[PDB]
């Protein structure tokens, strides 16, 4: 991988989480958006994988 | 052989109209002072009035000339010889071309700058490869400082990085032409908007992109099944000529700028066997952007990570 | 039944059970990500009347129109917006019909709706009649027109004209858009036609009566409508007033000038642990070093800051009336440190909407050391009304290029107020791409 931006970023979220499903729980505090790791910067499924729920 | 020498030392070029005096000659004695703010098919025309001038004995100065992409319309100059120059022993000066694409065609053209050095400013689309390579080509590498050819100004706005789009498949017809490219992608694909491919007849293998400004330009985007690769049909064809097509993608700009680099295939000539709206160009652009940052901005608010 | 805080749902439909007792969401709605197409209709919620803020879909598989999930969902108020928006509607993969059927006002905000393949009656909505600032609305990427198939009853709906187009308008094949009659002038309606109470929206249960309201033009309290916040009560969030000590009960606020505020205004300070008043700098930060402002949901982090001691990145592509909202979230800003840097901002005529701003203290310069920046943008045919500003850039120097509309004089004239006099190069303030497009 290198990095993802659009349908592909939340197509390998839903890959990489499968039925677990996603995180949620509104802050209020952020360090930065997910599109400024696996986008611009660098991306690793290591990552992706805890937004997921478990 | 004719001689130009002219009453006027500093034979200021206003107008196609403002070169008729010099209409079949070649040795202009004197100065020129390039000017030409505005105009159409000026470059076919000064391409007769003055695509015969050979030698300089003084500087070229070129000054607010927005209309006109390239200096190539100057077809036949060999020499520019600098006895008389300017303020700062200026012998070549392009100032302030808001649209100057290209010097003169750098894979055949000759050229030499005998007594002087030059100056370029503001030129913003005239991207230093193509002068570094007249300092290298024109007889005056180390006669100038970078703050005369300066980096930051000129060359601002122009596209010059250049990934290729490698032609995958080509297919020839007795009437007709398909050509094929491989999947291209930026490194974030919504920054592509479509592709541009220009095709002309090029009877020999010398031609430029920076023809006057002469192509005929169709346009395509990515395909739907976005397993295949990208490709396209030409009808416009005829018998047995020989057309020079390539291809452009296009697309956004941003802060990323610095690294929307954009594509250009290398000319590829193919002889055949024996409209867009210039609002949608925009509004487009525009469509596409303001989605792509209301995208981002979304996924940005979705996701947060887990404990 | 009035539900709250916000209430985001993913993942399962199975998340849909925490709205059985909602008539109200005092918050936002997301109802998102559900991937898995699992159920249809015995998810039903006929209670939900009122989103105070925006309502967001997204990724929703599975939902065909969104009038079988919310009857009734007669005011989206939109007290807080997503970007621009009171409802989004994004990439819906199966989103038929937009539904709503008794949708009849949406306060705030815009809408959003777009990517979304297979919709339609998107046409056959009279927007100006559920908003305004239509103009705003952006329904772009949806089935394209020819594809639409839109037909209703009658094709006994009525008739409307926009943009000339006369046509009957109706949300889905079943049933039809419908609105009160200018008998009732600016008011509401009921079905059958019957004028509703003054200080009523959407709709009413009868006409011209307190309780029968479902839905509230400004305040509601006590089970009533009312125009204004009755006296030693306070204004909560959007849309209610509350007693004091529910002020003082609510915990993860402090009365001040009659509303209960989650923060006292700058200049003011909270007297201990008080909530019944609150008596006469909000310095504010990072997150990120800098802040980017795209959007007016990027200004409301703003709205009571007045120094802000960060970086500062303008980006306002389009938006129709933010040249004034603006003044609201960012006008108050009277110190900006770092640097401030502008650019593609084609929205903006002005930066007149900055109305109080006076220092830029060059805190952390761009590359270059420039403390102000301003490239590319096009419009911005003037900075300020320099005759009365004080504006001193403390340290760093300025930068301008690409402004089409900006005469060089208004920028010659920057060094008169601001400084950066022997602090610049011809480089930096060129003659050549500023203004040549001026007028
Ligand atoms: C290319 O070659 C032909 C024949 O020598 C000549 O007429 C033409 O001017 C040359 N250059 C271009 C740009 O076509
Ligand atoms: C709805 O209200 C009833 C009665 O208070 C309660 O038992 C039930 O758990 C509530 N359900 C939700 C989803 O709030
Ligand atoms: C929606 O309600 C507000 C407040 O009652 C009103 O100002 C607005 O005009 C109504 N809708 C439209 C389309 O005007
Ligand atoms: C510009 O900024 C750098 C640090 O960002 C500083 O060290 C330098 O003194 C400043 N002045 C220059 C580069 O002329």
């Amino acid at each position: 991988s290198e990095t993802l931006c659009g349908g592909e970023l939340v197509d390998t979220l839903q890959f990489v989480c499968g039925d677990r499903g996603f995180y949620f729980s509104r802050p209020a505090r952020r360090s930065r958006g997910i599109v400024e790791e696996c986008c611009f910067r660098s991306c690793d499924l290591a990552l992706l994988e805890t937004y997921c729920a478990t | 052989p004719k001689v130009c020498e002219e009453e006027k030392k500093t034979k200021t070029i206003d107008s196609v109209t403002s070169a008729q005096m010099l209409q079949g000659c070649t040795i202009f004695k004197g100065n020129l002072l390039i000017n030409i703010r505005r105009g159409n098919n000026i470059a076919s025309e000064l391409e007769n009035f003055m695509g015969l001038i050979e030698v300089v004995t003084g500087y070229v100065k070129i000054r607010h000339s927005h209309a006109l992409v390239s200096l190539s319309f100057l077809k036949n100059l060999r020499l520019i010889l600098g006895e008389e120059q300017l303020e700062g022993n200026y012998s070549f000066y392009v100032l302030d071309n808001q649209n100057l694409q290209q010097l003169w065609d750098w894979d055949h053209r000759n050229l030499t700058i005998k007594a002087g050095k030059m100056y370029f400013a503001f030129n913003p689309k005239l991207c230093v490869s193509e002068i570094y390579r007249m300092e290298e080509v024109t007889g005056t590498k180390g006669r100038q400082s970078k703050g005369d050819i300066n980096t930051r100004n000129n060359g601002e706005r122009a596209s010059c990085e250049s990934d290729v789009l490698h032609f995958t498949s080509t297919t020839t017809s007795k009437n007709r032409i398909i050509i094929t490219w491989h999947r291209y992608r930026p490194p974030d694909y919504r920054d592509l908007i479509s592709f541009t491919v220009y095709y002309k007849e090029a009877p020999f293998k010398n031609v430029t992109e920076y023809d006057g400004q002469s192509w005929n330009m169709v346009d395509v985007d990515l395909p739907p099944n976005k397993d295949v690769e990208p490709g396209i049909l030409l009808h416009g064809l005829k018998p047995w000529t020989q057309y020079a097509v390539y291809v452009k993608a296009v697309t956004l700009t941003m802060v990323e700028n610095d690294h929307i680099r954009g594509a250009k295939s290398e000319i590829l000539y193919i002889r055949t066997n024996a409209p867009k709206t210039e609002a949608e160009k925009q509004a487009e652009k525009e469509e596409a952007e303001y989605r792509k940052v209301f995208e981002n901005f979304l996924h940005n608010s979705i996701f947060v990570p887990r404990p």
